[PDB]
């Protein structure tokens, strides 16, 4: 009918409008415009199972004269996701001498995470918990088996001779009380706390996300 | 002595990051992050499109997709970028035409100059 | 407006969890008094227990008084005392791995985590005096007792942050570890209490949970396991046990109390 | 639904190719 022709006309105007918007965006991109990613970020697009860590060690030793200090992690557990064998066989004990590790375990993967970081060579010394929040100011309660889950846990190991002028003591807090944003996006307060712990250091981030690229962090991820 | 993280980041990005994440000097490629994953127009893709326009005609971007880019590309994006690098919103008058590189640049500049005094250039695009 | 600020709205649970009076009848508790719990054979005193709450106070510094991981190793748990149940034990950041290792040595597997976010009644008055500057000069403890709390719309600056060599301590963790039996099946009540609640505290006493907070913990345990509560058929066969008990809140209906050197 | 895909959180290129596919399908089913 003529109504289908009118729908064709409407989709023609919509195509022209969105074509103009696309041309505007691609003309602005090929000009002076920067994204939300900082200029000092180091993103690496590689799967950890296939990534050659020796090249990373050589580059870090060449261009910094030392090694990493924080190896913050957030592994995709099986419960794309990968098995715990690959996470345990990763070369973390070769990526650090004197530093910390942040693992961001879940409730179903708590004891195995503790065993993993004790097998890498670290000693469990601290724990950081993220208590979720609502817009009104209450706790965003969820669900679970025995109790309603409204928390997220980060397990912290230590290694080597940490006590120097590099790392600082008695800083920040274990509890991050902040709203849940994104799909699975940890708050920026953990990055602020890390920068309070080791100011002007070298950091590594495994299983990193485009939403959490930072101006002092080497970040490895697959969608990065 | 302390180190500066600008040169350190550029040096790390030179040998660790991919060719699309950083430039030749080591500076961050913001165009890669301003789009989604996978939908990024590479400088190799632009040269591939121009070489396909050199070889085959305009408006028959099926063989161009088949044996130019990867065997699989976006037919819509090929048309949009061909319109953008010709300076003209709609390429109806260019259908079936095979244009060289120099003549392509001349046609683009001629369209830009034609629309400059016609009050038509909206973000380097001529409307008709 | 009252009742809408973050502090007065996060501590709204305290109006319903009033601790009860002590049970006058003798057949509602056990009240065992011993000398050394770790050397004590609890299997003689109590039968099958569904909930074992260990109210242990850890020793972590050189001068700090309390119990240790070696004292936890010397404590005896067998299938006679608890064959199908849950252990609630106060854990610490320094000895979490040792605690879970020694408890998995006795057949108890980690299940869940229930913690208390510490809020300072001293920092509340300090922040009130800092921001506002007539009722703010009384006591940081009478405000706990009278429940007259100052308004606070940003609670993250009120946390008890005790001294540490790392990130400052601002929480109290109660671990839950369950002995999975095979033939039997343990009665549960899923999702009746959140694994987090805020509670007021003292800056000088970070390890002393309030009476209402301990009431909240006790009602969480009793709501989690409903057939372990006091009833007619549970007389003489109480299924809830306490280790290192205190006279503050432990004489309770349906609860076995084991004291240390009264 | 065109009004659904236009007001969605889609980027300006997936919107554009959805619009082109819809236009091609409706012109094909109009002509034939």
């Amino acid at each position: 009918k003529k109504g289908l022709q009118g729908l064709l006309q409407d989709i023609e105007k919509r195509i022209l409008h969105y074509k103009q918007l696309f041309f505007k965006e691609q003309n602005e991109i090929a000009n002076g415009k920067r994204s939300m990613v900082p200029d000092n970020s180091i993103p690496i697009c590689s799967d950890v199972t296939k990534l050659n860590f020796q090249a990373l060690i050589d580059a870090q030793m060449r261009h910094a004269g030392k090694m990493f200090d924080v190896i913050m992690m957030d592994p995709p557990w099986q419960l794309d996701s990968l098995s715990d064998e690959k996470i345990q066989n990763m070369p973390i004990q070769s990526l650090q001498q004197d530093g910390f590790i942040f693992v961001w375990a879940i409730n179903a993967k708590y004891r195995v995470t503790i065993k993993m970081i004790e097998n890498w060579g670290y000693k469990l010394v601290d724990e950081i918990t993220w208590v979720k929040k609502t817009v009104n100011g209450k706790i965003a309660k969820g669900h679970g088996f025995y109790l309603q889950h409204a928390k997220e846990s980060c397990l912290i190991g230590v290694k080597g001779d940490v006590d120097n002028g590099r790392f600082k003591k008695n800083i920040a807090s274990d509890v991050i009380f902040s709203e849940r944003r994104g799909q699975s996006q940890k708050p920026e307060e953990i990055y602020q706390y890390i920068n309070q712990l080791c100011p002007n250091g070298n950091y590594l981030e495994i299983f990193a996300r485009r939403n959490n690229l930072h101006d002092n962090w080497v970040s490895i991820g697959n969608e990065l | 002595q302390p180190l500066d993280f600008t040169q350190y980041a550029k040096n790390m990005r030179k040998d660790l990051s991919n060719q699309d994440i950083c430039l030749e000097d080591g500076a961050l490629n913001h165009s890669y992050f301003l789009t989604k994953k996978g939908q990024y127009w590479t400088p190799l893709n632009q040269k591939a499109l121009q070489r396909g326009i050199e070889l085959f005609g305009v408006g028959n971007w099926k063989e161009i997709n088949y044996d130019e880019f990867s065997g699989k590309a976006n037919i819509v994006e090929l048309e949009l970028r061909t319109c953008m690098i010709l300076g003209i919103n709609d390429i109806t008058e260019y259908y079936g035409k095979k244009i060289s590189e120099e003549e392509q640049e001349e046609i683009k500049k001629s369209n830009i100059a034609k629309g400059k005094k016609e009050n038509k250039l909206k973000d380097n695009i001529y409307q008709k | 407006e009252p009742g809408e600020d973050q502090l007065s709205l996060l501590l709204k649970w305290r109006s319903s969890y009033i601790p009860p009076q002590k049970p006058t009848n003798e057949d509602e508790y056990k009240k065992i008094i011993c000398k050394d719990i770790s050397s004590e054979k609890l299997e003689q005193h109590a039968g099958d227990v569904s909930a074992l709450f260990i109210n242990i106070k850890w020793k972590l510094s050189e001068g700090q008084s309390g119990k240790s991981i070696e004292d936890l190793k010397k404590l005896a748990i067998s299938d006679k005392l608890i064959n199908n149940g849950i252990i609630f034990i106060w854990s610490e950041k320094e000895i979490l791995s040792q605690i879970v290792d020694v408890l998995e040595a006795k057949g108890f597997n980690y299940i869940e985590n229930f913690m208390i976010n510490q809020l300072s009644a001293d920092k509340a008055l300090e922040m009130q005096r800092k921001n506002q500057n007539i009722w703010s000069d009384i006591t940081p403890e009478q405000c706990i007792e009278q429940e007259k709390f100052p308004p606070n719309n940003y609670v993250q600056d009120i946390f008890v942050n005790s001294e540490y060599s790392f990130f400052r301590k601002s929480k109290k963790i109660l671990l839950m570890l369950r002995k999975f039996n095979k033939d039997a099946q343990l009665e549960l009540r899923h999702q009746r209490t959140s694994d987090i609640f805020f509670d007021i505290f003292e800056q000088n006493k970070p390890n002393d949970v309030s009476k209402k907070g301990m009431e909240f913990v006790y009602k969480m345990i009793e709501t989690l396991l409903p057939k372990a509560n006091y009833s007619e058929e549970n007389k003489g066969a109480f299924k809830m046990m306490e280790l290192y008990a205190d006279d503050k809140s432990q004489p309770r209906k349906g609860w076995i109390s084991v004291y240390e050197q009264e | 639904t065109l009004e659904d895909i236009e007001n969605e959180k889609f980027t300006n290129l997936e919107i554009l190719t959805h619009l082109y596919n819809l236009k091609a399908e409706i012109v094909r089913r109009l002509a034939e």
